[PDB]
RNA sequence: UAGAAGCAGCCAUACCUUUAAAGAGUGCGUAAUAGCUCACUGGUCGAGUACUUAAGCGCCGAUAAUGUAACGGGGCUAAAC
């Protein structure tokens, strides 16, 4: 069994053993630097400064097992749209428009993490968080 | 005020009375304590091995059976239930039950193969048993061992003579 | 149909202190006039009217039963004491019940519009419509759903899904009856 | 009225109820309770069992339906089972000892409290700072707890006093906890 | 915004999925979470319950100075309506 759960978020290929992660691994008994270093090698398959998520479960016996699933939605969709700040008034200001092929790339990208049995509904889910966050639909 | 809710218990009976029909075996897991994580994982496990698992009411489910001539012992509803219908791989879901309750505290309350109402020892027999495909390759092993345990004295009877 | 249906009995007794008493008695009184007929004075039960129609409106039509008779009547008058929530007086206006007849129909909006969900101006053009039945037939509102209904969207008279034997009257067939810009 | 006023007692073995003349008497295997019955409700033993109805359906009788029911069934749980419930001293320089048919506190104040035990009840220590009473009446037990909480009842900064073990005392903050 | 991880604050929550059911979270409380709870739904139990409307009597609001002192008194659960 896993002692200690933390979940946190990550910038990808810029993971060091800072303070905090030296703050998230101390709690746990989890080697900081060794879990920068496992995040380091992961996420340089990810996009430079991406906040991949990250879970840790670290038993007992001092192992911690952590893992990088997809990043958050919302900073790939803004990515791919040129969004950096996300529009305050997300009902009215639009800041962007979501294409529908981007969308569906992006949901079958991160179908990993999302607990859906049909694609149609992991774009469905990407279009809410795009509305969540202010981003037009593509028609 | 209430055609509304005989109208929902109503939607509820049909759905329950398909999947009833559709499913060959069937089976109650009271799955008290069961996380979101763990029965998530497990739904995961029966969707993957084709059965379907979900709550259903135990006085509509009871209803339905009665209907269907389903005449189990209402000790299988007794408990929040999880209907879990297996048409296929009765071993397998079993299989995944006693896994599911070696790693967690869910119990197989109640089972119905071919309309056998299957208690505790049964159910706990029936998951341990394995698939028609291993069935097969454990008696074929079995048919062979003579024609192997022959071959081999055999074998070991004619370099005797060396 | 029943709940269409409401009974009644005459009166003669013709006062203002008689007709306290008769709603003392949990009783409401009634006249029905039209069709060239001499006026009928009845009197009708609080308690079933309040049950039947709570929700009535100058569109409403109904069967009057003496026992002896079948009338089709309008609501067309009722006069109502809000405070007390007492009604003290009913006017029925009675058709025939096999003449075709026009009358304006309010509409009901039903749904969320995709339109104005993205920035859509709700302008209803039209509060309601003429419509064409037998009596007993008239629809009391009629429904629209504006979820389809996207920006830059009117909505066509005849694209109002209509009850079974309702029929448009409008002259103008093409005018729209909410618009959505 | 509601469903406890009508839910049948079960008798344990051990365990003997009689009633007579507006009166009950029950007797156990660690004492007798008695107790009076008013004369709209009428309570029946049979099938080693206890019943309870009511001659009339006034409001008084109907509070007291459930009223008798539930003071025959802990009079029934006591004679079998007993009631008990138990204290915690929690504080700088607080004990308790007993000596006798009387326990002694020591609660800051400028005097040693003595404490009489009524009897019909036991108390019980654990350690210095532990206490449980012990009896045959639920209302007697919740009696006694009660006047030895009164004695030193808590206080929300530190969580000082005697408190009963299942409840919860709200906590506030002092100096600290203002902190800018 | 510095934080806002559901609970300074802006906007909606036409945000989807596993959906039994889980709200862009009901409250408590944390700089920020964290943490504890609820709507929500499942099992044990086993009929009325939950919100309101109109009337007949009632409750609190009720409160000055020589002495009970706002039934004439005694008293009255009717000897009150």
């Amino acid at each position: 069994k896993a002692i200690s759960w933390i979940k946190l978020q990550v910038p990808a290929a810029q993971a060091a053993p800072g303070a905090k992660i030296g703050q998230a691994l101390g709690p746990h008994g989890v080697s900081g630097p060794q879990f920068v270093k496992e995040f380091n090698e992961r996420t340089a398959k990810m996009d430079p400064g991406i906040v991949v998520p990250v879970i840790i479960t670290v038993y007992s016996d001092k192992s911690f097992s952590f893992i990088v699933k997809t990043p958050p939605a919302s900073i790939l969709i803004k990515k791919a749209i040129g969004i950096e700040s996300g529009s305050k008034k997300s009902n009215t200001d639009k800041v962007g428009t979501i294409s529908k092929e981007k969308l569906m790339e992006i949901a079958r990208i991160k179908m990993s993490d999302l607990n859906a049995k049909s694609e149609s509904a992991a774009f469905k889910i990407i279009a809410g968080s795009a509305r969540s966050m202010g981003v037009e639909v593509e028609k | 005020m209430s055609a509304k809710i005989n109208a929902k218990k109503l939607e509820m009976f049909d759905l329950l009375k398909q999947f009833i029909d559709s499913k060959q075996n069937l089976f109650f897991l009271d799955y008290r304590g069961l996380n979101v994580a763990q029965l998530t994982e497990l739904r995961n496990k029966i969707e993957g091995e084709h059965g379907s698992l979900k709550v259903v009411k135990n006085n509509i489910m009871k209803m339905v059976l009665k209907e269907k001539n389903i005449n189990v012992v209402d000790s299988c509803l007794v408990g929040p239930t999880v209907v879990v219908t297996a048409l296929e791989e009765a071993n397998v879901i079993a299989k995944i039950f006693y896994d599911f309750v070696k790693s967690s505290t869910l119990k197989v309350k109640g089972g119905f193969v071919l309309g056998e109402f299957y208690d505790e020892a049964k159910v706990q027999a029936y998951s341990k048993l394995p698939t028609k495909k291993e069935s097969i390759s454990l008696f074929a092993s079995v048919l062979k061992a003579p024609v192997s345990k022959l071959a081999r004295t055999l074998k070991a009877l004619a370099d005797v003579k060396n | 149909e029943n709940s269409r249906v409401l009974s009644c009995q005459y009166r003669s007794s013709f006062g203002s202190s008689n007709a306290r008493r008769i709603r003392a008695k949990s009783e409401i009184p009634a006249v029905v006039y039209g069709q060239g007929k001499d006026v009928s004075h009845l009197r009708i039960k609080s308690s079933e009217f309040n049950k039947k129609f709570a929700k009535f409106t100058d569109n409403t039509v109904l069967i009057l039963d003496d026992g002896k008779l079948e009338r089709c009547v309008f609501v067309k008058d009722a006069a109502e004491n809000i405070a007390s929530k007492l009604i003290y007086h009913i006017d029925f206006y009675e058709v025939d019940r096999n003449v075709e007849l026009e009358k304006y129909v309010p509409i009901k909006l039903i749904g969320a519009s995709i339109g104005v969900k993205e920035g859509g101006i709700l302008t209803v053009l039209k509060e309601q419509v003429k419509v064409r039945s037998l009596p007993l037939d008239l629809p009391e509102f009629i429904e629209l759903d504006l979820t389809p209904v996207n920006k830059g969207d009117s909505v066509l008279l005849k694209d109002l899904v209509l009850p079974s034997n309702v029929r448009l009257a409008e002259n103008d067939e093409n005018l729209e009856v909410v618009i959505i810009k | 009225m509601s469903r406890i006023g009508r839910l049948p007692i079960k008798i344990p073995d051990a365990v003997k109820v009689d009633v007579k003349d507006n009166l009950v008497i029950v007797e156990g295997i660690r004492g007798r309770l008695v107790q009076d019955i008013k004369d709209s409700i009428n309570v029946k033993v049979e099938n080693g069992s206890v019943i309870v109805d009511r001659v009339l359906n006034d409001k008084k009788a109907k509070a007291y339906h459930g009223l008798y029911r539930s003071l025959i069934f802990n009079m029934v749980k006591g004679v079998t089972e007993g009631f008990s419930k138990s204290l915690t001293i929690n504080g700088i320089g607080y004990r308790v000892e007993q000596q006798g048919n009387s326990l002694f506190l020591s609660l800051g104040y400028s005097t040693q409290f003595e404490y009489v035990i009524p009897d019909g009840i036991s108390v019980k220590l654990d350690g210095n700072t532990k206490i449980s009473v012990e009896g045959i009446d639920k209302f007697k037990v919740g009696q006694v707890a009660a006047e030895i909480r009164s004695l030193k009842k808590p206080e929300p900064y530190k969580g000082k006093g005697i408190k009963y073990d299942n409840e919860v005392i709200r906590r506030k903050v002092g100096k600290s906890g203002v902190k800018k």
